[PDB]
RNA sequence: AGGGGAUCGAAGAUGAUCAGAUACCGUCGUAGUCUUAACCAUAAACUAUGCCGACUAGGGAUCGGGUGGUGUUUUUUUAAUGACCCACUCGGCACCUUACGAGAAAUCAAAGUCUUUGGGUUCUGGGGGGAGUAUGGUCGCAAGGCUGAAACUUAAAGGAAUUG
């Protein structure tokens, strides 16, 4: 059932253009991605974010679908998504994994970097390959952040984005953490220009 | 069994390539399989170029060098020049460096 | 040339992992701590154990380092966050490209515009 | 012995045997 | 389909091909050429009775070192000569 | 890609495919009524002439054989109908 | 999996993928099961209530787990315009 | 004291999952033996073969002892465990444990009628481990298991009463034909036979229903 | 040259299903091909097919959902006497419970069970299960 | 059988080496090397991998043809051109990443679409030696090519991989 007016709001739209997520990957494309709308010459292909929104509504729909919101994971070994994952895991029940993965974490229950999530989220399947190919051995699903060049192998619903950019990795960690709570969990029911500001995830330089 | 997919070097779909002969021992080797190294070495040395130019006419007009292509025979190539026997998977890298 | 054995190194991390309230940045204080907090077998052994913990705890007051797992740091920095508001959104009105403008004209509504025409 | 040398040894051997009975041709 | 013709009318090739290829079977070849009767001093029979010529002691093959007591027998039905072993230690005193 | 309407494909993806690799075969060659403003009634030429056609009454080269790009010199008009 | 007198013999009727429609057996520890929660008025994701989908490990392997899922969500009505049927 | 890791391991102690068929229905990866040991304690131990293996080391010649054991009730569940230790017992104990984890279901069936008590298999299955291809063919009742001593006593624990076996390859290396015959019965529940075409509700599982019961800390 | 057009369609279908896909265009749509695709849908191994009309030999687009394990053609259209049809089902069919071994008879192309029902026989075409 | 015969160079002869050194290294140098006319018909003649057909998978290079253009350059005065850029498609030589899949493995987009075994068709192999030997036949001037056994003997020979 098409639930509501949940379809992308005219203001949430610009929240992403300045955020860099319509400039996807360059003229590289795994054939598995029709998410590319009519491309732009001189380089990158422009994404049809009309789906990425739907992507998040579905992603969040399952993120906040685990009766133990505590055991849902988000990972970004690529440090751009670390300031974002820990900040995402903050406004969740979700337990994060940021930094080094410490492989053999879903298998080898005798390690103490070990977790048993019933759902997991990653930023770049390329950099976090160990994560996705480990979920493969334990029946657990994964939500994937994805550019046009990301490998969709072993990944459940994906999210077209630009993993090669300054700020468009926190946008969705925000909108995910925004709609994960705009769904059950106390939050605003109206247009809701959500209290927390999009610049919170914002992987920093130092 | 095979220990390289080319079994030689750079030859698939030609049958026969004229053979070159090694610079070191003169042994014959197919051009496609001869290890090639272009030797561009100047007439220079560490402290030989300053004497060369001060006490001379033509105050460093051109300073040209030696240009010649060398072809070796794997046996000779392995002895002195660039062979540097690699490892099972390290050899598939054709990066000159 | 005396790199401490990992026997002492493994011990030093395991105690800083659970005794940061205690374990001052001084050796002598830390030394008399092990005789009561640990079951080490020799002066010399505990001396390098305590002498090491000191160096580790001396550096934690500078930054983090591999192996520290006292569960206090994760609750320390995940709130040290929320930096400068400069979200973009004043920048002229809106910068777009020749076709990026057409992207959601199919389903979305109007918004500010800008043209861009590049060539290889 | 080498493979091609066994061939040569055999080729010679037959040439000698071939000759030997041509004497009784 | 690598190999054999599969058409419904290639029976002649299939049978002659197998007939020809069966010659690679030593049991089939030995039984067809008849080596049993030509070669093989027994005339292809289960046993053959003969006459002992001399009592031989054959050095055992390596890595063993013994002297196997045998006898050179001249088959009466064939005239051929054959050396046969005398088992059941003792039994060499019995050949005579 | 494990779900794909083979019967109803886009008029874009099939436009990219090869002449014979479409759904139903079809020639990607057309015809044109070339108008040379030197005569009243002009000829109807094929996209890949292979023959530099000449008009009814005059000798005014209109095409020239090529690899299929019949080059219409004597810059003229035409119509893909 | 009946028997002579109507009884249900041959226990453990297994699961089944929805894209390939193949069997998801025990040692297929590569398969998945995703529960999309039912959403109601103004957010309010309904807990303990989902429309569960199951995918084989093989489809996930070839990478068509995502693309062959956008279709699956749309053929049930929980997206608006994501996956077409021709390109 | 059990003290379990792998929270599904808590869903077993807490009796909210009574039979392994649920584990299979949702293919959950079992990572502790007490799960299988509790869901079915009447498992049998039958050490199939004990073979010595030798490795040359910079400081000696290690002689590990490899053992292969198969466990099963005799009603449709068998596991094939193989491993090696410096001691026969230790290798048997460890392998006797691995044989429990390996346990998989065996879809038995009828040969050609509907009369009760399924004895044979539903279809022909092919085990393809290593170089030996084992093949189980549905045999009528009163036929038994026609296979080598090892494969026969493996299918016996499997619960099948009558089946036709036909192997191919270097069967003498039983470490591989047993693993093959294992995959043979393992493939029993992979045949999309017509009766099983009926679409199921795709039940949710102990993973999310008893979510608040695992609750690790 | 193509030899048994039926095979080039059947094999593509078999390949098309373990690929996971549920649609495949088969070439070149012979009358025997359609009278075979028909018998399979009669038992639910495939869904619906559409006969495209090129002005050439033809083309067919068949949707298969998830139920076929192995479809196949027997190259020598071996003549099968009614007395040994059971010998075939045994050799190439999982069990005598299900699976059909299609064949060609004077009474028209029909599965083995329908052939035993009508008591008529001919040459063997293939099988489906 | 002529011509040619510069070069390098079986043979042979030498100088050195070695206990020996018919060699490797050096020297001389015949035949040869080259060409015409006629033969010979074998090479690890190799991808140690039959041909025709179909199906199955991702990727960027590149050769040839082609299509597409308010792409850049030549400026002549801008085209026309030519070269270059981009996208696509047919047929090439290959490479790369994957593995569903295969394999005894090394590895293989075929070496895959096989005990769930059948698209057409050609050829060869059936433990190792014996032996490509003997014998007949046939081709050749020869050297040799092709066809091609057996008696007897023997428990391994072999393959890829692992550890030393
Ligand atoms: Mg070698
Ligand atoms: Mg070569
Ligand atoms: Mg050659
Ligand atoms: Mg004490
Ligand atoms: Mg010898
Ligand atoms: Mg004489
Ligand atoms: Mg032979
Ligand atoms: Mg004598
Ligand atoms: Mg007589
Ligand atoms: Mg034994
Ligand atoms: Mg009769
Ligand atoms: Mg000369
Ligand atoms: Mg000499
Ligand atoms: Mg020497
Ligand atoms: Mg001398
Ligand atoms: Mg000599
Ligand atoms: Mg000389
Ligand atoms: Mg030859
Ligand atoms: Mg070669
Ligand atoms: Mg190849
Ligand atoms: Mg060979
Ligand atoms: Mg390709
Ligand atoms: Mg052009
Ligand atoms: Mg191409
Ligand atoms: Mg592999
Ligand atoms: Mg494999
Ligand atoms: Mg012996
Ligand atoms: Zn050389
Ligand atoms: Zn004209």
């Amino acid at each position: 059932s098409l639930p509501a007016t949940f379809d992308l709001t005219p203001e949430d739209a610009q929240l992403l253009l300045a955020a860099n997520t319509h400039l996807g990957a360059r003229n590289v494309q795994v054939h598995q991605e029709p998410y590319v709308f009519n491309a732009r010459p001189d380089g990158v292909h422009v994404i049809n974010v009309g789906k990425t929104w739907e992507k998040l509504v579905l992603a969040a729909r399952i993120i906040a679908a685990i009766p133990n919101p505590e055991d849902v994971v988000a990972i970004s070994s690529r440090t751009f998504g670390q300031r974002a994952v820990l900040k995402f895991a903050a406004h969740t029940g979700a337990t994060p994994i940021a930094g080094r993965f410490t492989p053999g974490s879903f298998t080898n229950y005798i390690t103490r970097s070990f977790k048993e999530p019933r759902l997991v989220i990653v930023t770049d399947p390329r950099s976090d390959a160990q994560a996705i190919k480990e979920a493969s051995y334990v029946n657990i699903p994964v939500i994937a952040l994805t550019d046009l060049d990301s490998p969709s192998e072993f990944v459940d619903v994906a999210i077209p984005c630009n993993n090669r950019g300054k700020h468009s990795i926190g946008l969705i960690w925000y909108l995910l953490a925004r709609e994960v709570l705009r769904l059950r969990g106390a939050l605003v029911d109206r247009t809701q220009p959500w209290s927390i500001m999009p610049d919170l995830y914002f992987y920093r330089d130092p | 069994p095979k220990k390289r997919a080319s079994n030689g070097r750079n030859k698939k779909g030609r049958g026969h390539v004229k053979p070159v002969r090694c610079v070191n021992c003169s042994k014959s080797i197919p051009k496609d399989k001869a290890i090639k190294r272009m030797a561009i070495r100047n007439i220079v040395e560490a402290a030989a170029v300053r004497d060369l130019s001060e006490a001379s006419v033509y105050p460093e007009y051109a300073l040209p060098k030696t240009y010649n292509k060398l072809h070796y025979c794997v046996s000779c190539a392995i002895h002195a020049r660039i062979v540097r026997v690699r490892s099972r998977e390290d050899r598939k890298n054709r990066a000159p460096p | 040339g005396r790199v401490r054995t990992k026997t002492v190194k493994r011990a030093s991390k395991a105690l800083i992992e659970r005794y940061y309230p205690k374990l001052t940045l001084d050796f002598q204080t830390n030394k008399r701590l092990c005789d009561e907090i640990a079951t080490i077998q020799s002066k010399r052994l505990r001396n390098k154990i305590a002498g090491y913990t000191t160096h580790l705890m001396k550096r934690i007051q500078k930054g983090p380092v591999r192996g520290i797992s006292f569960k206090l740091q994760e609750e320390e920095r995940e709130r040290k966050d929320q930096y400068v508001p400069e979200v973009s959104r004043s920048n002229g009105v809106l910068n777009v490209d020749n076709q990026t403008s057409d992207l959601v004209k199919s389903l979305g509504l109007k918004l500010p515009l800008s043209v861009i025409n590049v060539s290889a | 012995m080498r493979a091609k040398w066994r061939k040569k040894r055999t080729r010679r051997l037959k040439r000698k045997r071939r000759k030997v009975r041509a004497r009784s041709k | 389909g690598k190999g054999k013709p599969r058409g419904l009318n290639s029976a002649r090739k299939l049978r002659v091909h197998r007939r020809n290829n069966r010659w690679a079977e030593n049991n089939y070849k030995k039984r067809l050429l008849g080596t049993a009767f030509k070669s093989s001093p027994f005339g292809g029979s289960s046993h053959a009775k003969g006459i002992v010529l001399e009592k031989l002691g054959i050095e055992s093959k390596q890595p063993n070192s013994a002297i196997r007591k045998c006898v050179r027998v001249q088959l009466i039905k064939n005239g051929k000569k054959v050396t046969a072993f005398v088992p059941n230690d003792g039994c060499l005193n019995f050949v005579d | 890609v494990l779900v794909q309407d083979l019967l109803h494909p886009t008029a874009a993806s099939e436009a990219r495919k090869h002449k014979l690799k479409t759904l139903v075969q079809g020639p990607r060659s057309y015809f044109l009524d070339v108008k040379c403003p030197g005569c009243l009634n002009i000829t109807t030429v094929f996209s890949h002439a292979q023959t530099a056609v000449t008009c009814e009454s005059c000798s005014t080269i209109l095409c020239t054989p090529t690899g299929g790009k019949a080059k219409l010199s004597e810059g003229t008009s035409f119509r893909r109908k | 999996m009946e028997n002579d007198k109507g009884q249900l013999v041959e226990l453990y009727v297994p699961r089944k993928c929805s894209a390939t429609n193949r069997i998801i057996k025990a040692d297929d520890h590569a398969s998945v099961q995703i529960n999309v929660a039912k959403v109601d008025e103004e957010g309010r994701a309904i807990p303990g209530e989902y429309v569960t989908y199951a995918l084989s490990g093989y489809v996930r392997s070839r990478g068509e787990s995502d693309d062959s899922l956008n279709r699956l969500a749309q053929n049930d009505g929980l997206l608006k315009n994501v996956w077409s049927y021709s390109r | 004291g059990w003290v379990p890791v792998t929270k599904l391991g808590r869903l077993v102690k807490a009796g909210k999952i009574t039979t392994i068929e649920e584990i299979f229905l949702h293919s959950l990866p079992v990572k502790e033996f007490q799960i299988i040991d509790t869901l079915l304690p009447g498992l049998q131990d039958e050490v199939m073969n004990i073979k010595p293996v030798q490795k040359q080391t910079r400081a000696g010649q290690r002689t590990r002892f490899k053992a292969v054991v198969v466990v099963g009730d005799s009603n449709g569940h068998v596991g094939l465990g193989i491993k090696t230790a410096k001691e026969v017992a230790g290798a048997i104990r460890a392998g006797i444990i691995i044989a429990k984890l390996s346990v998989i279901p065996i879809r038995r069936g009828y040969w050609g009628t509907n009369l009760g008590q399924p004895h044979s298999l539903a279809t022909k299955t092919t085990g393809k481990c290593g170089s030996v291809t084992v093949r189980l063919i549905p045999a009528p009742r009163g036929s038994g298991i026609v296979a080598s001593p090892a494969v026969k006593k493996l299918l016996q624990l499997a619960g099948v009463e009558d089946v036709y076996t036909q192997s191919n390859g270097k069967t003498r290396t039983l470490e591989n034909t047993l693993k093959a015959a294992f995959v043979a019965i393992g493939n029993t529940y992979g045949f999309l036979t017509p009766n099983l075409w009926a679409e199921q509700p795709l039940p949710v599982s102990p993973l999310d229903i008893y979510s608040d019961e695992a609750s690790a800390q | 040259t193509r030899s048994s057009v039926l095979a080039d369609a059947l094999n593509a279908i078999n390949n098309a299903e373990k690929t996971g896909k549920r649609q495949v265009l088969i070439r070149p749509s012979s009358k025997v091909i359609i009278k075979f695709l028909q018998v399979m849908q009669k038992h639910g191994y495939i869904g619906e097919f559409e006969y495209i009309d090129d002005h050439r030999s033809g083309k067919i687009v068949v949707q298969l959902n998830g139920r076929l394990n192995k479809c196949g053609v027997i190259s020598p259209r071996f003549n099968v006497k009614i007395g040994d049809i059971e010998k075939w089902t045994a050799n190439l069919l999982p069990a005598r419970q299900f699976g059909y071994v299609i064949l060609t008879t004077s009474a028209g192309i029909m599965d083995h069970e329908e052939a035993r029902r009508k008591h008529v026989s001919g040459k063997i075409l293939g099988f489906v299960y």
